[PDB]
């Protein structure tokens, strides 16, 4: 009191002097059931990879991916990733997705990345300066490499310029070095772009067929359809906790409702914009939304020259939440709210500092 | 294995009076007996709606169907701008156990119709994007609301059972919102598909314009009555 | 090349308003903990140029 009078002495009278909230104990976060999961088990489960000439295309639009197994997969060799960091990526995400995989060398494992230049990177796959993505790599030697030779891998050697980004090359056209025509027969100067791959079972580590498939994601003005589940959580109810039911955020207390929802709607609101119910995404059925109690407090005084203790009123609280006056003295309980510091009596005199409902304090005690 | 046919589809190109009809929920919102006043697309009141008895027609802001349907013959939908494979179309089938939805680049023919003895009237159907299979749509008065906002497609239903011989009855009927495809596409023309067996049929159809709307919600949140604020001063 | 220059790669958080850290310790980038020793998902924080 004197702090909000600025002044050391308070004269008789009531004041307001500040507000009072009933605090959030705890959040809550409800979504639907999550289905639709990306296909992803046939990409990197899948029995064969097609040439690297010839990598395989796949699209991935409108479902749900989990990268977090993918990322804590122990039997990954290389996963890389140029765009986002790995670990965040299962939050952010864009409108589609594009996988292309193939079966490369050991050492050539590290051709397939931004501002790099080989055989590989220059006639069977370039990746741009800019892509953003990632890239996974692994070994195959136990099941791509074939004791007589897995010479069915082709890979191309010959072009006259590079290759674009994301640009596949499966010409078969005789490559030409020199100034040499060749009515389609491999001569002097004439040879094919396209050669056999070599992997055997026993040929040392950067020679071995490795599996390899990189992930690139677009962000095209179409709405963003894939990306990882958001975890929900249980729910409580006579709590003010605060809530972000589907995406909808707000802090109040949560009760059962007997309101009817017609089946496509999702919440209401009853006038003013102000929302009531909702419905939880899982359990379906409707909730009701109340804000916890709030009111400003006041406090009585006889004035700073004739005594020293005060009584306190929270205005249009009910006597059951009042949290050092947490217990104090004798707690009433009034039509204007809730008053502690000062005991009822029966009797009726004049009234000397209002309070209302009909009732007033006097100092006698209060 | 589609052909033109020998005879035209002359169909009469009549018109008549839209009255109360074409009003949809406009969100998932629940209101208990309360009055709110909303701006959006929607058909004017006692408009006038035009009654086939299959041309290209234009697509505008939205489209408005009707159908005085008996035995269910009508059966699907084809939505694109140049209708080819050089650009995305979009084709909505109901067959008898489900409706499928395709998104494909596909090459129609100059007089699709659907055959009985699936789908063969297209001739090539490549670079597929989007599919979707679904329960099936449909003296029974179907009712239909198609919009394209911001790369959605919203799909609006409603089935009547009515005993009017030949013009829309009047009445007041809410449409239920029923799919939404987040689908990028810039429609301007569309298309009615008939299962027309080698061996003449009456609907409605009408546009939308951008107005405000006076709905009425009762206590379990039906919409029973609508006012229309821009037909005469009374209504303003 | 010069490669006496290094900047973090990674970190926890955010680093506050003139802060300043120096400390070259294993990152547990995956679930797994990598214990002080390096492994899959751990890396040393500092690149050089
Ligand atoms: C490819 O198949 C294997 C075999 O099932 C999958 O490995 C299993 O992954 C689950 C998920 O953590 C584990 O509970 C199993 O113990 C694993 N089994 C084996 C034999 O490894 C693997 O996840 C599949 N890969 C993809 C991308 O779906
Ligand atoms: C979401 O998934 C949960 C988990 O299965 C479903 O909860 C079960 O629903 C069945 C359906 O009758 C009940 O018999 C079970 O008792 C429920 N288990 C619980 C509540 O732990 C829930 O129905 C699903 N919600 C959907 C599909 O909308
Ligand atoms: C403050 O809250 C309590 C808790 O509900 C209220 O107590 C209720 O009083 C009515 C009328 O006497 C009883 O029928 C209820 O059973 C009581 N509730 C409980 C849980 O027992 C109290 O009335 C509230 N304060 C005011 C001023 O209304
Ligand atoms: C109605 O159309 C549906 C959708 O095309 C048909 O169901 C599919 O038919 C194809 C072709 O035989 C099958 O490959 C799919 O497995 C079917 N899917 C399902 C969910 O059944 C259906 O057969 C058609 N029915 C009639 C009577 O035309
Ligand atoms: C075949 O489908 C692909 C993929 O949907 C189309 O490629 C898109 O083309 C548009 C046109 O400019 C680009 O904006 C996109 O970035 C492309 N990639 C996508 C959408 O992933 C291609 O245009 C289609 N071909 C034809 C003839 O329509
Ligand atoms: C609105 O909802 C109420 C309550 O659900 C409906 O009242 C019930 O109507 C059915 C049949 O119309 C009766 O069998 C019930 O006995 C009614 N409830 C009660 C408590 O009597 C009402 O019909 C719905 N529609 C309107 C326009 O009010
Ligand atoms: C008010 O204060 C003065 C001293 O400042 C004191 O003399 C007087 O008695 C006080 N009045 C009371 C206690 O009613
Ligand atoms: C008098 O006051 C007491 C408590 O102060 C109360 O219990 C009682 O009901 C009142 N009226 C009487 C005793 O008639
Ligand atoms: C509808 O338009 C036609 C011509 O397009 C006209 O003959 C008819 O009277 C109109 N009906 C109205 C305005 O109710
Ligand atoms: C449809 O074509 C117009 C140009 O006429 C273009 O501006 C618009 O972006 C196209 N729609 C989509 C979804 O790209």
């Amino acid at each position: 009191t004197k702090c909000t009078l600025k002044s050391f002495t308070v004269e008789k009278g009531i004041y307001q002097t500040s507000n009072f909230r009933v605090q959030p104990t705890e959040s809550i976060v409800r979504f639907p059931n999550i289905t639709n999961l990306c296909p992803f088990g046939e990409v990197f489960n899948a029995t064969r990879f097609a040439s690297v000439y010839a990598w395989n295309r796949k699209r991935i639009s409108n479902c749900v991916a989990d990268y977090s197994v993918l990322y804590n997969s122990a039997s990954f060799s290389t996963f890389k990733c140029y765009g986002v960091s790995p670990t965040k990526l299962n939050d952010l995400c864009f409108t589609n997705v594009y996988a292309d995989s193939f079966v490369i060398r050991g050492d050539e494992v590290r051709q397939i990345a931004p501002g790099q230049t080989g055989k590989i990177a220059d006639y069977n796959y370039k990746l741009p300066d800019d892509f953003t993505g990632c890239v996974i790599a692994w070994n195959s030697n136990n099941l791509d490499s074939k004791v007589g030779g897995n010479y069915n891998y082709r890979y191309r050697l010959f072009r006259k310029s590079n290759l674009k980004p994301f640009e596949r090359d499966i010409s078969t056209e005789i490559y030409q070095a020199g100034s040499k025509p060749c009515n389609g027969v491999e001569g002097f100067n004439c040879y094919f772009p396209l050669q056999s791959y070599g992997f055997q079972p026993t040929n040392g580590v950067g020679y071995q067929p490795y599996r390899v498939v990189v992930l690139s994601f677009e962000l095209l003005h179409a709405p963003a359809t894939v990306c990882g589940p958001k975890k929900s959580t249980n729910l409580v109810k006579n709590k003010c906790v605060n809530f972000n039911f589907n995406g909808l955020t707000g802090t109040g207390v949560l009760t059962e409702s007997n309101k009817k929802f017609l089946p496509f709607q999702q919440f209401g609101r009853d006038i003013a914009d102000t929302t009531d119910a909702v419905r939880d995404p899982q359990t379906l059925e409707i909730l009701d939304i109340t804000p916890c109690s709030f009111g400003g407090v006041s406090v009585i005084t006889p004035g700073t020259n004739t005594s020293n203790q005060v009584a306190v009123l929270y205005q249009g609280v009910n006597c059951t939440e009042v949290p050092v006056y947490s217990t104090g003295s004798n707690v009433f309980q009034t039509r204007a709210g809730c008053l502690i510091g000062a005991e009822h009596v029966n009797n009726s005199y004049e009234c000397d500092i209002p309070i209302g409902a009909g009732i007033c304090a006097s100092y006698q005690s209060i | 294995q589609c052909v033109n046919l020998r005879t035209r589809t002359q169909l009469p190109p009549a018109y008549t009076n839209s009255f109360t009809r074409g009003v949809y929920y406009p969100d998932k919102v629940f209101r208990s007996s309360v009055l709110h006043s909303t701006q959006d697309l929607f058909l004017p009141f006692f408009s006038n709606v035009t009654w086939f008895h299959n041309p290209v027609l234009p697509f505008n802001d939205g489209v408005y169907f009707a159908s005085t349907e008996k035995s269910n013959i009508i059966r699907g939908w084809i939505f694109g701008t140049t209708l080819d494979s050089k650009t995305q179309s979009l084709l909505i089938v109901n067959n008898a156990t489900n409706v499928v939805i395709k998104v494909c680049e596909f090459q129609f023919c100059n007089d699709p119709f659907l055959d009985v003895y699936e789908s063969g009237v297209y001739s090539s159907a490549n670079n597929c994007t989007f599919e979707y299979v679904s329960q099936p749509f449909l003296k029974n008065l179907r009712e239909f609301v198609f919009k394209n906002i911001d790369g959605y497609f919203k799909i609006y239903s409603k089935h009547t059972p009515i005993n009017l011989v030949r013009d829309l009855p009047q009445g007041f009927s809410a449409l239920e919102p029923l799919v939404d495809l987040p689908i990028g596409i810039n429609i301007t023309r569309f298309q009615t598909l008939l299962a027309l067996h080698r061996s003449a049929a009456a609907y409605y159809v009408g546009y939308l314009q951008p107005r405000t709307f006076l709905l009425k919600y009762n206590e379990n949140g039906t919409i029973t009555d609508a006012v229309d604020c821009a037909l005469d001063p009374l209504s303003e």
